[PDB]
């Protein structure tokens, strides 16, 4: 299994450079039959390609001409990682971007797959607002959140910025009956989100609730035990 | 610059085909296109490499097919979890991709489940009200959510999401009414009103707690 | 003296490919050349700078006996001063060339319903051989600008393909066994001779 571990979600103010790692394992950053790219995606935008970094003998890179100006992939043979950078970041260029390979079948027929793997994307919000780590207060189940027999029970993760927020439960012990809402811009332009587990209401007694909220963004984490009144 | 169709529905069984239409210099010029599946919040996947081939573990429904200046996509036997985007890429030196495609596959009609969430004690104590009405599986995604005090509609202080979807293609949304403790107190009743379809479902919530 | 194995070559079983063409030392022996040329057979028997007839009154210091299997298309360019992808690629005769070539349809033995692909050639090169050269080599072509890095694929083809040979083709698509029958006569005591 080939997997490209990334460089985890957060702001960038304007003017600043974005930077961004991918970090391969199951496959060598110099492969003969590869190539490194980098991709972003934005509601508005689509997919769009950034360039690649690819090594046959020699080191190589091929750009965007809408980045050209601006980018830098940047290959690191010591650690086995690739490196995006963007210079002098504008709102236009939030997005959540994504690394992938590019991969030739260099065995028999020559195949040229595309993009067979993808890491799982970071996303970066360019903003001058400054982050915020999130307040979380626990949704109370009771009996007023019973529907014959289940309670209803969650997190609410207030005033966060900028997004993401993942929530997990008792640790993602518990999965089933989850449902975690996207967040609401306020009118502040700052975040809010809710989380929910529906649960049986005869588990209230013995089975504690927790709801692990992690904001990679701040450097924050926060669990938050919620208990019925 | 590639054209796909914005978004196309089915219903279950049926069959689908997505257009991808460009420039001689780019889905015309060679053979090296491909197509991505991407359900929410997760990465694309490789389901069509070089028109036509089918990598290890994508089903036959998913074939592909290229004449001139248009490749092709075609989904057989559309199953729910076929609801996602799509899109094409070309090789020529660059890589293109299309502007991309949202597939929907036709479900029956679902009404929502509301719950309505008081604030909570801690949230009062730091000088906040925050009622929370939570929405979910209804189907067509599209609602309607008023909010009453003590009976009388309410407009100042509601923030409603955009439906969006779960992972059974039903929708989901939330709406949020703020106050300050005090209003929280001025009143006896709160109420969530969520309209879908014909059905009203309404939600009350008192602050004796 | 004895007699010479001319059956060893022209009754062989298998024939080689002709870029990894065979050759067999003919010396200490002798050698009747005249009952091949009337032997019912030979589609060719072209022989230059000697004589089709009485060539059984000679002697060589050796015989040297080249067979390989072609198409009968390319027959001709077994001759010297010839071109074409065998003349080029494959096997090359030089201008001054002392010897015979016999060349015979081998439809039957050599054709397969469905594609015989033992029978190979070199279709690309960098240079055109020096004749009697041999060129076994089976590295990656660079038909591109750009280097192939010894793997196969776009632009970078495997250097040797095969013929495919099947007996419902044309007469001038079918197998052809060759043998070059060269003559060498050096400052040195004479070996083959017999009349
Ligand atoms: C090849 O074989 C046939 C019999 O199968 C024989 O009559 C003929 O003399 C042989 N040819 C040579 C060149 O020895």
């Amino acid at each position: 299994e080939v997997q490209l571990q990334q460089s985890g979600p957060g702001l960038v103010k304007p003017s600043q450079t974005l930077s961004l790692t991918c970090a391969i394992s199951g496959d060598s950053v110099s492969s003969n039959s590869a190539a490194w790219n980098w991709i972003r995606q934005s509601p508005s935008r689509g997919l769009e390609w950034l360039g690649r970094t690819y090594y046959r003998s020699k080191w190589y890179n091929d750009y965007a001409v809408s980045v050209k100006s601006r980018i830098t992939i940047n290959p690191d043979t010591s650690k086995n990682q690739f490196s995006l950078q963007l210079n002098s970041v504008t709102p236009e260029d939030t997005a959540v971007y994504y690394c992938a390979r590019e991969e030739q079948q260099l065995v028999h027929d020559y195949y040229y797959y595309g993009m067979d793997v993808w890491g799982q994307g970071t996303m970066v919000t360019v903003s001058s607002a400054s982050t915020k780590g999130p307040s979380v207060f626990p949704l109370a189940p009771s009996s007023k959140s019973t529907s014959g027999g289940t309670a209803a029970l969650g997190c609410l993760v207030k005033d966060y910025f900028p997004e993401p927020v993942t929530v997990s439960w008792n640790s993602g012990a518990l999965t089933s009956g989850v449902h975690t809402f996207p967040a609401v811009l306020q009118s502040s332009g700052l975040y809010s989100l809710s989380s929910v587990v529906t649960v049986p209401s005869s588990s209230l007694g013995t089975q504690t609730y927790i709801c692990n909220v992690n904001h990679k963004p701040s450097n924050t984490k926060v669990d938050k035990r919620v208990e019925p009144k | 610059v590639v054209t796909q169709p914005a978004s196309v529905s089915g219903s279950p069984g049926q069959s689908i085909t997505i257009s991808c239409t460009g420039t001689s210099s780019d889905i015309g010029a060679y053979n090296y296109i491909s197509w991505y599946q991407q359900h929410p919040g997760k990465a694309p996947k490789l389901i069509i490499y070089e028109v036509s081939n089918r990598p290890s573990g994508i089903s036959y429904r998913f074939s592909g097919s290229k004449s001139g200046n248009t490749a092709s996509l075609t989904i057989s036997g559309l199953q729910a979890e076929d609801e996602a985007n799509y899109y094409c890429s070309s090789y020529a030196g660059s890589i293109s991709f299309g502007g991309g495609t949202k597939v929907t596959v036709l479900q029956p009609k679902a009404n929502p489940t509301v719950t309505l969430f008081p604030p909570s004690s801690e949230e009062l104590q730091a000088n906040k009200a925050t009622l929370v009405c939570l929405i979910s599986d209804f189907y067509p995604g599209a609602v309607t959510v008023a909010w009453k005090a003590d009976g009388s509609p309410v407009k100042a202080g509601v923030e409603t999401t955009k439906p969006s979807k779960q992972s059974n293609n039903k929708y989901a949304a939330s709406s949020y009414l703020s106050l300050t403790p005090e209003q929280w107190k001025s009143h006896r009743s709160y109420s969530c009103q969520v309209t879908h379809e014909g059905s009203t479902v309404e939600k009350t919530v008192a602050p004796t707690e | 003296t004895n007699l010479c194995p001319f059956g060893e070559v022209f009754n062989a079983t298998r024939f080689a490919s002709v870029y990894a063409w065979n050759r067999k030392r003919i010396s200490n022996c002798v050698a009747d050349y005249s009952v091949l040329y009337n032997s019912a057979s030979f589609s060719t028997f072209k022989c230059y700078g000697v004589s089709p007839t009485k060539l059984n009154d000679l002697c060589f210091t050796n015989v040297y006996a080249d067979s390989f299997v072609i198409r009968g298309d390319e027959v001709r360019q077994i001759a010297p001063g010839q071109t074409g992808k065998i003349a080029d690629y494959n096997y090359k005769l030089p201008d001054d060339f002392t010897g015979c070539v016999i060349a015979w349809n081998s439809n039957n033995l050599d054709s397969k319903v469905g594609g015989n692909y033992n029978y190979l050639y070199r279709l690309f090169r960098k240079s055109n051989l020096k004749p009697f050269e041999r060129d076994i080599s089976t590295e990656i072509y660079q038909a591109g600008s750009t280097p192939c890095n010894g793997v196969e694929g776009f632009n970078c083809y495997f250097p040797l393909q095969s013929y495919g040979f099947q007996p419902t083709n044309g007469v001038g698509y079918q197998p052809y066994r060759v043998v070059v029958l060269s003559f060498e006569l050096l400052h040195a005591p004479a070996t083959v001779c017999g009349p």
